[PDB]
């Protein structure tokens, strides 16, 4: 320990900077969903939408169905003869994740703000290759590398905070009517491309490479049994009173 | 019981049982309206995102209970804190279906069907409309329809 | 164990998440409030990171087939971002201190 | 005198004027404020239309 | 009972700041006087590493959920008469409403 230094700067560099990258954060998260908008929906792409998540639960789900609804089901999806799939038929800067260049920016102006300065020391060993890296407006060749700048400060900030964030934010589920809504244009959201043809003629052939297995069949595994917990349930359902 | 169940209580529990209730979307209207009111009165200071809600399924109950005061009373502060709203238009065709000239409430959902293409809630209630008004056969075939 | 339900897994994920960040988060405010060489920083963090498992170990005890289906992500979970946002709180307070 | 080495590390730097590091740090507060509100509203309005 | 968890992790907290107060009182003694390259004591460190395990221990159980993996436990208790009704079709034409028309 050495280079002792004013306590003046700490409260005028360190507080500042912390403050500023967790609010540019914040506005970038708020901001982020303040611009999302919504995307038009034609009533089609719903309807096939749902054809192929009933095609889905189907496959999923289809163990416990009667074997004669399954083949009518099937057939119904296949119809050699005329068929729903077949038939009904459709007709037909680098923006990436920009996350990295409003930081980039960010850290610029604060190095460029603060030339000379020492911030705070790292108490890992670092290497002397990484030198220019951290100082950055410094010119000493006997210091040590553990003395960073600014800049690798906000740096190693960004990312101090990132599952901070999450920690005050979370997930919402709400709004049982418009859950439904919710889910169709997530949905729709998904099957916006248009590939209709191939779409359905790979799904016309996996629906076909699915077999049928029904999980009724096994119904002795039950009837031999014992059944306590049906009053270990029904004591602890006496106590409750009717308001 | 009643000023006996009043004295020992919270909101806080209250918008509680109220929100369970919503979730398992039970028919006690008696008692949902029993409730609204009195938070409405007593607290109405806060939770105004629940409170609208809390609005909206009064009404649903007191549509069915007694009382179309009440209704009105929140469809007015429904209507100045949204303006145009298709869930209000819906409550109040509903409303509108409930007293009399069930046509009326009809084109004002054929409105809402020209305004907005994909409302299921409109044609749902269209559907019940004439479940009620005439045979039953017309109407499983419009939700067949719907349901294709 | 036929029907899981996904809404149960993510909030227990959520849950073991947020207590893992929270301790990790501390345990770097303890270790920069006393001031040690990176070998012994590393070792206490991960002593921390045990003795936390071990506590959430703990929590569950009986019926804990329910709660979790395996113990790898108890266990292993939540090592390098942990690490990650607690080598943030270890220097924060050790310069503060000492340099300053 | 006094005489320096290599110009300052130790010392702030006399040029750092605070009116614009207050003013942004301040300014921040403000805009996310201001997008709580806008984002709380927005979420409500999609949930209700 | 929560809030006497939240409480006692306020007090750890506010114990390690102190803590943390009395190692900086410590460190700026030492700055004075040259040489005397010694640790801070093992009284306030065994009292910080006190307030670390205390907050450590709320920390958990503040946020405790572990909800059940089985769904068919939470639709294990609710009835099929509740499920019959659907908010969405909803005929307004019952008895109880011409016997609550008067009052």
């Amino acid at each position: 320990p050495e280079l002792l230094l004013d306590s003046n700067i700490r409260l005028w560099v360190v507080l500042p900077i912390v403050i500023i990258t967790f609010f540019v954060g914040m506005i970038r998260h708020y901001v982020s969903i303040l611009l999302q908008s919504d995307k038009k929906l034609t009533q089609e792409q719903v309807s096939d939408s749902q054809v192929l998540i009933r095609s889905r639960v189907l496959r999923e789900n289809g163990k416990y169905i009667p074997k004669q609804s399954f083949l009518t089901r099937k057939y119904y999806f296949n119809n050699p003869e005329d068929g729903f799939f077949k038939k009904t038929k459709r007709k037909v800067m680098k923006g990436n994740v920009t996350n990295v260049l409003p930081m980039i920016l960010i850290g610029g102006w604060i190095n460029m703000t603060f030339s000379g300065f020492v911030t705070t020391k790292v108490p890992f060993p670092l290497t002397l290759r990484f030198k220019p890296m951290l100082q950055q407006g410094i010119e000493l060749l006997t210091l040590d590398a553990s003395w960073v700048s600014s800049a690798s400060w906000y740096f190693l900030n960004v990312f101090g905070l990132r599952s901070i964030y999450s920690l005050i934010l979370g997930q919402d589920n709400a709004a049982d009517q418009s859950r439904m809504m919710q889910e169709q244009m997530t949905g729709a959201a998904m099957a916006m491309p248009a590939d209709t043809n191939k779409a359905f003629k790979t799904e016309w052939e996996a629906l076909e490479l699915t077999d049928h297995q029904w999980a009724l069949d096994d119904v002795e595994e039950e009837l031999m049994a014992k059944d306590l917990h049906f009053e270990g349930m029904f004591k602890k359902e006496l106590q409750t009173s009717i308001f | 019981a009643k000023v006996s169940e009043l004295y020992d209580v919270t909101w806080e529990e209250m918008r509680d049982k109220m929100r369970k209730w919503r979730e398992e979307n039970s028919r006690n209207s008696e008692q949902i309206v029993e409730v609204g009111e009195e938070l409405i009165n007593e607290y109405a200071s806060k939770l105004g995102d629940d409170i609208w809600i809390i609005y909206e399924q009064v009404m649903i109950a007191a549509l069915d209970y007694g009382r179309d005061d009440l209704a009105l009373f929140c469809l007015q502060e429904l209507r100045r804190q949204f303006p145009g709203s298709h869930r209000v238009k819906r409550l109040t065709g509903m409303r509108f279906e409930a007293m009399e000239r069930y046509d009326d409430a009809i084109q004002l959902y054929d409105r809402i069907l020209q305004e907005d293409p994909t409302n299921t809630a409109a044609r749902k209630r269209k559907i019940a409309i004439r479940k009620a008004q005439g045979k039953n056969v017309e109407a499983i075939r419009e939700l067949n329809e719907y349901l294709e | 164990p036929p029907f899981i339900s996904e809404a149960a897994v993510r909030g227990n994920a959520a849950v073991l998440d947020y207590c893992r960040t929270s301790v990790s988060a501390l345990s770097g405010a303890t270790a920069g409030i006393l001031g040690l060489t990176g070998l012994y920083g590393f070792i206490f963090y991960l002593l921390a990171s045990v003795l936390l498992s071990l506590l959430l170990i703990l929590k569950a005890g009986r019926r804990w087939n329910k709660y979790f289906k395996s113990r790898r992500p108890l266990f292993t979970g939540g090592l390098i971002g942990g690490l990650f946002t607690y080598v943030l709180f270890w220097t924060f307070l050790y310069g503060m201190v000492h340099v300053y | 005198t006094r005489v320096y080495p290599s110009k300052q590390f130790d010392v702030l730097k006399d040029d750092y004027d605070y009116v614009l590091i207050s003013s942004v740090l301040f300014g921040l507060v403000f805009a996310t404020m201001i997008t709580k509100r806008l984002a709380q509203v927005k979420l409500l309005n999609r949930a209700w239309r | 009972a929560p809030s006497l968890w939240k409480g006692l992790v306020g007090i750890g907290l506010f114990a390690l700041a102190h803590a943390a107060f009395s190692a900086a009182q410590h460190r700026s003694y030492m700055r004075l006087t040259e040489k005397e390259d010694e640790s801070l004591p093992i009284d306030i460190v065994l009292q910080t590493l006190l307030a670390f395990a205390v907050t450590c221990y709320g920390i958990v159980h503040i946020a405790g959920e572990f909800k059940d993996m089985d769904a068919t436990s939470e639709l294990k208790n609710k009835t099929f008469d509740t499920l019959r009704n659907h908010p969405s079709f909803y005929v307004f034409n019952h008895r109880g409403r011409v016997l609550f028309r008067p009052s």
